[PDB]
């Protein structure tokens, strides 16, 4: 399940086709994805 | 990486095409033909001239993309396609 | 007003020797020594035998095929002679070299055994086939000749059974004939003759 | 180094004009190994290596009946850091059309940089 | 450099084009549309394809395609001889 | 005068105008945004003027009015030829469309910059770095340049040795080739190849092709640049000629910058803090 | 293109394979038949004492045209 | 029917008076069908546009007679018509280019591209091609450009290579005046598929049984389509194909030379002239061809059948070797060679192998004035390179062919025994300069033959001991055991093992 | 016809005029700095397109270094024309002028 | 170097009788024949044919183009090595009524 | 002003000689101050 993050209440919030880019709780416009499990790699230098 | 266009000459390749080191367009058995010089401007206002645009100069080269009205064809019929519940119900309604 | 012009397009195409009906055969001469001026590249590779070098490359490509300034079928050659760039003879001359290619050119004098029929010819060449619609020779036994249906005349018929063509005294002509020369073709690389029988 | 880079799909419309051009993938066609870089939604995932010629987000318009990606055209390559969703302000309907990602140059001191 | 050139420029005339150019270019240009709807160069416009390949067609004069043509000059009869702006100043001498 | 031509007045009057070819006259672009050439512009105000003015004179030709815009026309005929010659010379926004003159005088234009001027292939430029360790008439040139220029040699018995290794290492180990150069004129890379068909290929460098056009010719490997060229090495404003030297070339690892010797500073007039030399090659 | 690049490759008519320009320099002058045979026997010892060999077999047809029969 | 469809066809001809041209657009675009497409003209119809238009010429001489002549050239599988409409066919073309020498231009465009198809498949297409060699002279010329245009590709299957070879090495024996345009055309563009393989040596071919596959087997797709059509690469190419193409082909070659040489031909008639138009393409083409093996095979089965042959060979190779007027690394690899050739021969005359070493001891013994206190002067020892070559070659013979030179008594001939005890000893010092492994087994078999004892002077070696270039030619061996799996097989009687 | 042999009598007669003999010339006995740079760019052209050497390349496998080695030797079969301004010329062969 | 051989270097076709760059075409080649250069203001069109008995063309003068037309003449074309520019400063001097006449002295 | 001496070179029907060096770069020839201010030849030996 991706989500993103509302940028002004910090509430977790999945968004779908057909909605309102907002967040749900506070109605903020701004909202910024968060990130998921997934394997980046580095040298350790 | 590959761009298809036509067959290559040689007798040898009947492949796609591939451009080389910023340049010029070869096969990838290694052949390479002749004229392939992509032909890109440079940048510098610069004259009062902005407006009769019809191409797109798609495909690496000269030019002849973004034909005017070649997928149109069902676009304008498609916002009365692709959304449903339209209210036109009237003996299925009786049905439904 | 309207000669000054005009003339200088006549002598462009008046051909300079015309083709003599010679020795009473009633058979006309075309084969003529022409002497030319080249401009040929010597090669690196050919720098120590010239003379090799511009008979391997430039004599040799040209022989038995029609070549445009002199009209005619170029045979064979005779007697190259490189032009010195050093007016001083001896066996050592030199050309120059250009100045981007390490090729070196130079002028070249040679005659061309070349073979120039024209319009108003007679010829005899050996008839190769024939059928019901042309007759086919084979001129010197090298060259083609198509007397078409039209250029014979209509007294000659044709028997059937390919077979022998048919005169107006009834004779099956044979390969040795007589023809009068018309428009010599240039098209393909084939170079052909076109003829009549008709006068 | 840090970076951002607004990517706009609304800068080739009137405000009387339908949208065209879409966040997100299509179908009816597979658009080859961009999902490695991207998400499903059409943006890509935080954290993701990119050089010169990766694909940066996913879009389908309907005049084309097509999915084209933007790329990240730049000689030096990133990390996305951050990626932000700017939604309307006049209406309470359509698409997201404004999206801002941030790119994170990482700079050693190679030789010619000047103390 | 293995492809020598012999003949090469020696000298260079400045001169006139007197309007005999019909002899070198008669494909002339009549109308003033450039391209159709549906993108095609119509004929006796300002893109016209016995100018030069355009648009992936074949030259109407080399048969050469898009690269290869070196392009092909061609003529607007104007139907009143109306003077040139450079060597105007110097016939209103002469005049 | 040796063609005794005469001088006649319609060497001062256009009866037609020409037409460049279209390569010379194609669409302008920014981005995908591909606009109408500069040159179509002014050509074709004067052929819907000409239209006019044969479609009017079939208006006066049944007989006021249609002789003041008769004469008014060629005014305006006579005036967007002007325009299609000159820019000031005719009327304009605020700067009007540029005629042909005028793309031709100042530094920018044609004359001198694209001939007197003009860009070079085989050419480099970076920063350069100081280095003691190299000689003085030399550049320390980085493996990214080095693996880039290429220096078309003609195979020959004496090099048949140096050219196939040339052949078998490739674009990416550093004394290698790029392309091979057949007897007919054509190119063949060597990028996306492996060991099997690169060796494959240096073997076959002196062979005789079959063809007796191209018996004198032969192939011709772009090696890379090795340590036994050189360089013309350009520090930018050329103020006079030992600002434009030749350095032979030593490939250096591990580099990233241009690498120039002390001895060579005061020449170029070059201080060690972020100037750009080009490389011509 | 390909069928462009045959056509470049069907002349190849270079300034290695033809020369630049060609002139008659006087007015061709005609031998007799006397004369042909007496060249075509000295030209085609010299070139057979590679290529050529498309050439010469059409003189030899030439040269047993003047004085034998097919 | 066959009157009605007779004078359909003289109203479309008769259409050049009338000018309008009706039916050449439609008549003969029927007789331009495929044959997939079955709506096109029977043969009984095309006897009849045939000889209307073999009977009446005068009347297509003009741009709008083109596109029917067109028509007749491109009509597809001519050469599988039934013989009344075949037979008819035939004779078209052999008055359609006699009556305009025009065409000619254009059909043996057709006629030389199906040269892929097999012998028996296209036995009708000499017929007509070698017509025209006795009827237009002046077609040599143009056919050589068709020859190579229309050699197939490299990677075909063997089907294209193995049936265009066997109807180019049919058309040489009808011209023997085109003769050399047709080898320089096969060696040449076989060392295209031949140095492929070598490189690739480290595991064998498996035997697998499926070599002769099968008989005889016997869409439009013309759209828009010149984007992006990315990421299908699957590079990948075969390595069995590439031994059983030089199974198919260079065995052709070497069957078919079998015909060429025998002493019928070699002696009243071309024979000579095919041994000498491949020992001159022997040292232009592959001479220079570096670590090329199976195809200086070819020479070596040709120059062993007589005695003349052979005989007439080594002293061509020989003159390479030592002239002055050469290369020198032309020279170290015909030496070389010279040694592999010899000893590596099975069918050879005893005194074929004396004479090649009694000149090259003679070498070495003219040698053994001039240039034999050079060393010790301010050079290197790669001044004697060509000396140090031609030693090795030398040492490569003894090694195989050593019981000749034991003559009757148990002696050896021409002072071998006394030759090597002088070499050794030299201020040259060949046993180091040499390869190793030449020198290494002629240590031992100067042991069990009792002609040198060098080992002490290899064994001189500890701390004792441009040159990479010089080392590896003397790891070339030309004669090196064929890796070909169906080639051998006929090598079996020519070339010898290693025991 | 004639025409030709009427301006090919002109080219070279002109040419003629133009020919300073070796008696009469004028100029310096050295090499001048140029004729080095380009005696040893066109000879190492030639090498490069297989020309025949006239000295023992040892090893050598740089074209122009071989040059260098023809011209120490005076090898080099080349000819120098020095071009006086108004047109006239003096050929100075390369075995004969002095190298620096 | 620096300014020709590696920036533009084209080898055009100019014509030796009016000495124009601009002037010269590659035929389009009757089905037979292989194409030639052959220019165009020295070329007279095959309708001129008007009035050795008789003045008949020698069928090597005569190429094609096409759009359709045959042309008699505008052979003696040659081979130069140019700069690209200069074709394209030709062509912006023929819109001036400006032509440049090439003097190649190898004729 | 390029078009200045333009007009004048016409007006005047001027045959340029191409020997200044800003000539030849234009036209494409070779330079003639330096090497190029001479011709090399070569010298063959046979007849």
């Amino acid at each position: 399940t991706l989500k993103y993050i509302c940028a002004e209440c910090s509430s977790k919030l999945s968004l779908s086709r057909t909605d309102a880019v907002r967040c749900k709780d506070c109605g903020h416009r701004i909202l910024l994805k968060a990130r998921t499990k997934r394997l980046v790699q580095f040298e350790a230098r | 990486t590959f761009i298809r266009g036509p067959i290559c000459g040689t007798d040898n390749c009947p492949s796609r095409l591939w451009r080389i080191i910023d340049g010029r367009r070869t096969c990838q058995y290694g052949h390479v033909m002749e004229g392939d010089v992509e032909f890109n401007d440079d940048e510098d206002g610069a004259g009062v001239i902005t407006r009769r645009l019809n191409l797109t100069t798609n495909a690496t080269g000269s030019f002849q993309s973004s034909q005017l009205t070649n997928s149109q064809l069902l676009q304008q019929q498609q916002r009365q396609s692709h959304k449903k519940f339209k209210k036109l119900i009237g003996h299925e309604a009786k049905l439904l | 007003n309207e000669n000054r012009e005009t003339a200088r397009f006549i002598k462009k195409h008046k051909k300079q020797v015309t083709n003599p009906i010679d020795e009473k055969n009633g058979t006309s001469n075309c084969i003529v020594r022409v002497p030319i001026a080249l401009y040929v590249s010597l090669a690196p590779m050919y720098l120590e035998n010239p003379l090799q070098g511009v008979m391997k490359q430039h004599l040799n490509p040209l022989v038995m095929k029609y070549n445009n300034k002199v009209g005619g079928v170029v045979l064979g050659y005779e007697g190259l002679k490189i032009l010195d760039a050093d007016p001083l003879d001896t066996s050592e001359k030199l050309i120059k070299i250009t100045p981007d290619t390490p090729f070196g050119f130079t002028w070249c004098h040679v005659n061309l055994y070349v073979w120039q029929p024209q319009v108003g010819d007679v010829l005899e060449g050996y008839i190769f086939i024939q059928s019901a619609s042309h007759i086919g020779l084979l001129i010197h036994d090298a060259f083609n000749a198509s007397i078409k249906k039209n250029n014979i005349p209509v007294d000659w018929t044709f028997v059937h059974n390919l077979g022998h063509w048919v005169d107006s005294n009834g004779e099956p002509i044979d390969g040795k004939l007589r023809f009068t020369v018309r428009n010599v073709h240039t098209t393909g690389r084939v170079v052909s003759v076109d003829g009549t029988l008709i006068s | 180094m840090y970076k951002t880079e607004k990517v706009d799909l609304a800068l080739n419309r009137n405000r009387g004009d339908p949208i065209t051009q879409h966040f997100g993938f299509g179908n009816d066609e597979w658009p080859k190994e961009w999902l490695e870089k991207l998400d499903e939604d059409g943006l890509p995932y935080i954290g993701t290596y990119v050089e010169e010629g990766d694909p940066i987000c996913a879009y389908f318009d309907d005049t084309l009946n097509k999915t084209k990606i933007k790329t990240y055209h730049s000689s030096e390559p990133a990390y996305i850091e951050e990626v932000n969703l700017i939604g309307d302000e006049s209406n309470k309907f359509q698409e997201l059309q404004t999206v801002s990602i941030k790119y994170r140059i990482r700079r050693t001191p190679q030789i010619g940089d000047k103390f | 450099i293995s492809k020598p050139v012999g003949s090469e420029i020696t000298s260079v005339d400045f001169g006139i084009l007197t309007a005999k150019i019909r002899n070198l270019s008669a494909k002339q240009i009549t109308n003033p549309t450039v391209l159709d709807n549906l993108g095609h160069p119509v004929s006796g416009g300002l893109y016209d394809l016995a100018l030069g390949a355009f648009l992936r067609n074949l030259c109407s004069t080399c048969g050469l395609d898009e690269k290869f043509c070196p392009g092909h000059q061609g003529h607007i009869e104007l139907p009143v001889p109306c003077y040139n702006p450079l060597f105007f100043n110097q016939l209103y001498i002469y005049l | 005068n040796l063609s005794r031509k005469l001088v006649k007045a319609d060497s001062f009057f256009m009866d037609v105008l020409v037409v460049p070819p279209t390569r010379f006259r194609l669409p302008s672009k920014l981005g995908e945004e591909v606009h109408e050439n500069s040159q179509n512009q002014l050509l074709s105000k004067v052929l819907t003027t000409s239209l006019l003015i044969r479609d009017l004179n079939d208006d006066l030709s049944k007989l006021r009015v249609i002789f003041s815009r008769l004469m008014n026309a060629f005014v305006t005929i006579q005036n967007d030829v002007n325009a299609f010659i000159d820019s000031t010379k005719a009327q304009s926004g605020k700067v009007p469309i540029p005629g042909v003159k005028q793309a031709l005088e100042k530094k920018e234009g044609l004359f001198r910059k694209h001939m007197m001027g003009k860009r070079v292939n085989y050419a480099a430029r970076s920063v350069i770095s100081p280095d003691p360790n190299i000689e003085t008439n030399e550049i320390g040139v980085p493996p990214v340049f080095a693996v880039k220029l290429t220096y078309p040699e003609p195979v020959t018995a004496y090099n048949i040795a140096e050219l196939r290794q040339a052949v078998i290492n490739g674009p990416d180990k550093w004394p290698g080739a790029t392309q091979i150069q057949n007897e007919d004129g054509s190119l063949v890379s060597l990028i996306g190849m492996s060991v099997e068909q690169r060796k494959a290929l240096a073997n076959q460098l002196l062979t005789p092709s079959s063809n007796v056009s191209t018996h004198t010719l032969n192939k011709k490997v772009y090696r890379h640049i090795k340590n036994r060229d050189v360089v013309l090495m350009n520090r930018q404003p050329t103020l006079h000629k030992a600002s434009m030297m030749g350095h032979k070339v030593r490939v250096l690892p591990n580099e990233k910058t241009l690498r120039l010797h002390y001895a060579n500073t005061g020449a170029y007039n070059a201080d060690f803090d972020g100037d750009e030399m080009n490389m011509h090659f | 293109m390909m069928k462009g690049s045959r056509r470049t490759g069907n002349n190849t008519a270079t300034t290695l394979n033809t020369p630049v320009v060609i002139h008659a320099t006087q007015l061709p002058q005609h031998v007799s038949t006397d004369e042909v045979l007496q060249f075509l026997e000295s030209f085609i010892d010299e070139k057979e004492n590679t290529n050529l060999s498309s050439s010469i077999s059409q003189l030899k047809r030439i040269q047993r045209d003047f004085k034998g029969l097919p | 029917s066959a009157a009605m469809y007779s004078r359909f066809v003289k109203s479309a001809l008769d259409d050049l008076d009338k000018n309008d041209s009706t039916q050449i657009g439609i008549i003969a675009n029927q007789v331009a069908l495929p044959s997939k497409n079955p709506e096109r003209i029977n043969d009984k119809n095309l006897n009849i546009l045939l000889d209307i238009l073999s009977s009446n010429i005068n009347r297509i001489e003009s741009s709008r007679g083109t596109f029917l002549i067109q028509s007749i050239i491109n009509f597809e599988k001519w050469w599988e018509l039934p013989p009344h409409t075949l037979s008819k066919y035939i004779y078209f073309i052999k008055i359609l280019c006699s009556s305009i020498p025009k065409w000619w231009q254009d059909v043996s465009m057709i006629l030389v591209s199906c040269f892929i198809l097999p012998i028996k498949q296209t036995v009708c297409h000499h017929d007509m091609l070698k017509y025209f060699l006795r009827m237009i002279p002046s077609s040599m010329g143009f056919i050589d450009t068709y020859l190579a245009k229309f050699f197939p590709n490299k990677n075909d299957t063997r089907r294209k290579l193995v049936n265009y070879t066997s109807n180019l090495l049919k058309l040489r024996g009808y011209c023997s005046e085109l003769g050399f345009q047709i080898w320089s055309l096969l060696i040449e563009k076989i060392i295209s598929i031949d140095v492929e393989l070598q490189n690739e040596l480290d595991e064998l071919d498996d035997d697998v049984d499926d070599d002769d596959l099968e008989e005889v087997d016997l869409m439009d797709i013309i759209e828009g389509m010149d984007g992006t059509e990315e990421y299908n690469v699957e590079l990948t190419q075969g390595i069995k194909e590439l031994s059983t193409k030089l199974d198919s082909i260079l065995t052709l070659v070497s069957t078919h030379v079998e015909e060429q040489v025998t002493p019928e031909s070699l002696e009243s008639g071309e024979g000579v002239g095919v041994f000498n138009t491949l020992t001159t393409l022997f040292k232009t083409h592959v001479l220079p061809t570096y670590y090329t093996r199976s195809i200086q095979y070819i020479m070596f089965h040709v120059s062993q059948q007589q005695l003349e042959l052979m005989d007439s060979f080594l002293v061509t190779l020989i003159d390479i070797s030592f002239a002055v007027n050469e290369a020198a690394e032309k020279k170290i690899k015909s030496l070389q060679y010279l040694g592999s050739y010899i000893a590596r021969a099975k069918k050879l005359s005893r005194t074929q192998i004396i004479f090649v070493a009694s000149y090259l001891t003679s070498w070495l013994n003219r040698y053994v004035i001039e240039r034999e206190e050079e060393v010790d002067q301010r050079g290197g020892m790669e001044r004697f390179k060509h000396f140090y070559a031609a030693f090795q070659a030398l040492c490569y013979i003894f090694c195989f062919r050593h019981n000749i030179f034991r003559d009757t008594d148990g002696n050896w001939e021409c002072e071998l025994d006394k030759f090597f005890q002088r070499m050794v000893i030299s201020k040259f010092n060949p046993l180091k300069f040499c390869n190793e492994n030449v020198m290494l087994m002629f240590a031992r078999i100067a042991q069990q033959e009792s002609v040198a004892y060098c080992f002490s002077i290899i064994e001189n070696n500890n701390n004792e001991r441009t040159r990479q270039q010089f080392i590896d030619l003397q790891s070339y061996f030309p004669y090196d055991p064929l890796f070909l799996k169906n080639y051998k097989i006929l090598m079996k009687e020519y070339y010898i093992e290693w025991s | 016809p004639e025409d030709f042999q009427q301006h090919e009598q002109i080219r070279r007669k002109t040419l003629k005029e133009k020919a300073i003999p070796k008696d009469q010339r004028a100029t310096t006995p050295y090499m001048t700095k140029y004729e080095r740079a380009r005696i040893l760019g066109t000879r190492a052209l030639q090498i490069s397109m297989n020309a025949p050497v006239f000295v023992d390349l040892e090893g050598e496998t740089d074209p122009l270094r071989i040059a260098m080695k023809e011209l120490a030797e005076k090898k080099i079969p080349l000819v120098i024309r020095r071009y006086l301004p108004d047109g006239s010329f003096e050929d100075w062969s390369v075995e004969e002028l002095i190298v620096d | 170097d620096r300014l020709l051989n590696s920036s533009d270097y084209t080898q055009a076709s100019v014509c030796r009788e009016c000495g124009s760059i601009l002037t010269t075409q590659q035929s389009v080649p009757r089905i037979g024949s292989i194409s030639t250069v052959c220019c165009r203001r020295c070329s007279m069109r095959f309708e001129d044919a008007k009035k050795g008995e008789k003045i008949f063309i020698d069928d090597s003068q005569i190429w094609e183009d096409g759009q359709g037309n045959k042309f008699v003449g505008g052979n003696e074309t040659t081979t130069v090595a140019i700069p690209f520019v200069l074709k394209y400063l030709d062509s912006e001097l023929s819109a001036m009524g400006i032509r440049l006449r090439y003097n190649v002295e190898p004729k | 002003t390029t078009c200045q001496f333009l007009t004048k070179a016409v007006l005047d029907n001027e045959r340029e000689q191409l020997d200044s060096p800003s000539a030849r770069i234009v036209v494409g020839k070779l330079n003639n101050v330096g090497t190029g201010s001479f011709d090399v030849l070569a010298k063959v030996p046979n007849a």
